[PDB]
């Protein structure tokens, strides 16, 4: 028996760490590209299975 | 396929259709394709 | 980046041309959503037309606790009243109060010196906040002072000084010298409210009044002074009667009892960042495809809000 | 008489909804596989000291259990919770009673509320002054003893009375029996089913 | 979790505070929730 | 000293001394809505 893939989550970062606030959006995109990278990994990883 | 099975929180919690920002997207092939 | 997928798509990836393939895009449609507000029908008004007006406010040795219940309460009106000299806010922010509503509240209230104000503050250190007023670390509530050297003045040594919100009574008790030509050696009188923010249900409530109740749209509700940005749903949840709110594997909250009618409502997020677009290259296509992820057709307009769109 | 108290004493924490899930939660909990002090009403109802909270269940035929009181003193110095079903509603009362000397129900104040084959469940907590009621009732098939299994209760009413409490009592129709349990602060995983109902718990 | 915000719910903080302070309180829930995202994400590409 | 700028603006005015606990940026009360509100985001300098 082998592992061949994995589940392929994606997570919205926008919206789990600001669940629809509009003023939580606004401080996080002072943390810049976190949110999208974070995304990038994932989707890299989902690609991947 | 029977031998192995899901219940977890989620995962199946979501893939029994959670809704803050977490998906699970489905495999290109289905299981029937492959 | 709000006018159509593709704008989305290349605004998702910082770039003018798009690469064929399958994106998954960052939300930047337009957000127009009307608020909802709902507390339960009640008609007393609040006794801080007693709290605030008392003949003799207590010593600060052994201090007097007001339960306030089952009542609006204008602490707009306590705002706005020229009365206090000082009026801090901890936990809470004092404009918010009208729109916030609350289990019980707590009214503490004596008489300090003028300098003693500043030790009534959440865990502060001094000679009577560490011997007989402490306030909790995680204190929240306001603190509302101000100088009584017109009231209480004569000195009026019957006015008397010595954990959290402990009460206690040789001892070490001793008196204040007011007279009227005394700057921080006045009287100044003080009451303290303290906020029970419990998710029990709730019985001081501002002076905000409750909306029509808005299902099957994007709405910035408020429901006891829970709020949030979401489309509301009836649901078939079985609250046991005792249940005000429910709550998500995350703890958040997943649905709500409207206070008015009993009904349960499923509460859901309206920004649906689970949108794909699906693009040959740019050279070779403006045109797109979108997938709306794991939706059903017939209720794709109402999961992106098309009509807002 | 002892006995030793099963999955019994587990409450709803918190006023909210959570099902199909598993919930860790810490709260003044009767232990799991404890021991109960066990009483009947046939053939007393002593003072107990009331420690951090208690678990009270009386098994029943007759309705002979009908009240309960706590406070400190118990003498008028201060004030006592006093609280009884009247066979037709119940009435409570915190007012600073002279009790008898040995109470029972013939067959200053400041707060006040208006609203064997059977198994009544309560527990009685004061945290934060808050005096918080929970409450079950179940049938059963047996005289000696407590059931073997699990049930949740739910809250009953929430008293803002700030009492200091640290002594407790029973009260009877005269012209049964009872358990009395002490909560403790504990971590309980609760089973939250699709009903949102508490259906198990690990301490 | 808080992580050591008032509370650990992005309502509570925007419903009780006006924003110099809401702000203070957000940052700590956005510092801790982008590293519990970062820690799942990491671990997920090193589990991938 | 060291700071140059593109304009300065001179705010001046009568209160009584009380209401000064009300001029800046984060506050709130009957000068800070009805009169004289700052912005919550203000670089400068408060004078009285």
């Amino acid at each position: 028996i082998l592992p061949v893939s994995m589940t392929k989550t994606s997570v919205d970062c926008t919206m789990y760490i600001c669940g629809d606030s509009t003023e939580c959006s606004n401080l996080l995109l002072q943390y810049g590209s976190f949110c999208t990278q974070l995304n990038r990994a994932l989707t890299g990883i989902a690609v991947e299975q | 396929f029977n031998k192995v099975t899901l219940a977890d929180a989620g995962f199946i919690k979501q893939y029994g259709d959670k809704f803050n920002g977490l998906t699970v997207l489905p495999p290109l092939l289905t299981d029937e394709m492959i | 980046c709000a006018l159509d997928p593709l704008s989305e798509t290349k605004c998702t990836l910082k770039s003018f041309t798009v690469e064929k393939g399958i994106y998954q895009t960052s939300n930047f449609r337009v957000q127009p959503t009307e608020s909802i507000v709902r507390f339960p029908n009640i008609t007393n008004l609040c006794p801080f037309g007693e709290v605030f007006n008392a003949t003799r406010f207590a010593s600060v040795y052994a201090w007097n606790r007001k339960r306030i219940s089952n009542c609006v309460a204008d602490y707009s009106v306590l705002y706005n009243s020229a009365s206090f000299s000082t009026f801090k806010c901890y936990g809470v922010c004092p404009t918010k109060l009208n729109d916030l509503c609350f289990t019980n509240v707590y009214a503490d209230s004596f008489v300090i010196r003028g300098d003693e104000v500043r030790q009534i503050a959440p865990g502060q250190t001094g000679k009577i906040a560490d011997y007989n007023y402490k306030l909790p670390d995680d204190f929240t509530g306001c603190v509302i002072a101000w100088n009584s050297n017109n009231l209480d003045s004569k000195g009026n040594y019957n006015y008397l000084y010595r954990k959290p919100f402990e009460r206690d009574i040789y001892f070490p008790l001793q008196s204040y010298g007011f007279q009227p030509t005394n700057v921080g050696y006045q009287p100044y009188r003080v009451v303290v409210l303290s906020f029970e923010l419990l998710h029990a249900p709730a019985t001081v409530c501002g002076p905000k009044k409750s909306t029509n109740l808005v299902k099957n749209k994007c709405v910035n509700f408020n429901f006891n002074g829970l709020t949030g940005t979401g489309v509301l749903t009836e649901s078939n949840k079985k609250f046991l009667p005792f249940q005000q709110f429910g709550r998500d594997i995350a703890d958040t909250t997943d649905a709500v009892r409207d206070p008015q009618t009993l009904e349960i409502l499923d509460i859901t997020p309206c920004s649906f960042g689970g949108v794909s677009v699906i693009t040959p290259g740019t050279n070779t296509s403006n045109q797109v495809a979108v997938l709306y992820q794991d939706v059903n057709c017939t209720e794709v307009p109402v999961a992106i809000h098309a009509d807002q769109l | 008489a002892y006995t030793n108290s099963f999955t019994r004493g587990v409450y709803y924490p918190d006023k909210v909804f959570r099902s199909s899930v598993l919930h860790s939660t810490q709260d003044l909990f009767l232990p799991f596989f404890s021991n109960v002090t066990w009483f009947h009403a046939i053939h007393d109802n002593p003072v107990l000291p009331f420690n951090d909270g208690v678990y009270f269940a009386s098994t029943e035929k007759s309705n002979i259990i009908r009240g309960w009181i706590f406070g400190t003193t118990l003498d008028s110095k201060t004030q006592s919770l006093l609280i009884v079903n009247n066979a037709t509603n119940v009435v409570i009362k915190v007012c600073e009673f002279q009790f008898c000397n040995d109470p029972f129900l013939g067959v200053n104040c400041t707060f006040e509320y208006v609203s064997f084959k059977n198994l009544r469940e309560f527990v009685f907590k004061n945290i934060d002054g808050y005096f918080k009621i929970y409450s079950k009732h179940t049938p059963i098939n047996l005289v000696r003893d407590l059931p073997q299994g699990f049930s949740a209760l739910e809250p009953l009413v929430d008293l803002p009375i700030g009492i200091n409490i640290t002594r407790f009592q029973t009260l009877l129709a005269l012209h049964a029996a009872y358990y009395v349990g002490y909560l403790q602060p504990r971590t309980f995983l609760l089973k939250y089913n699709e009903n949102g109902t508490i259906t198990d718990a690990v301490d | 979790s808080n992580f050591g915000a008032i509370s650990s719910v992005l309502n509570d903080i925007l419903s009780r505070l006006c924003p110099p302070e809401a702000e203070v309180q957000i940052d700590r829930l956005i510092t801790g929730r982008l590293q519990s995202l970062q820690t799942y994400v990491t671990q997920q590409l090193i589990r991938a």
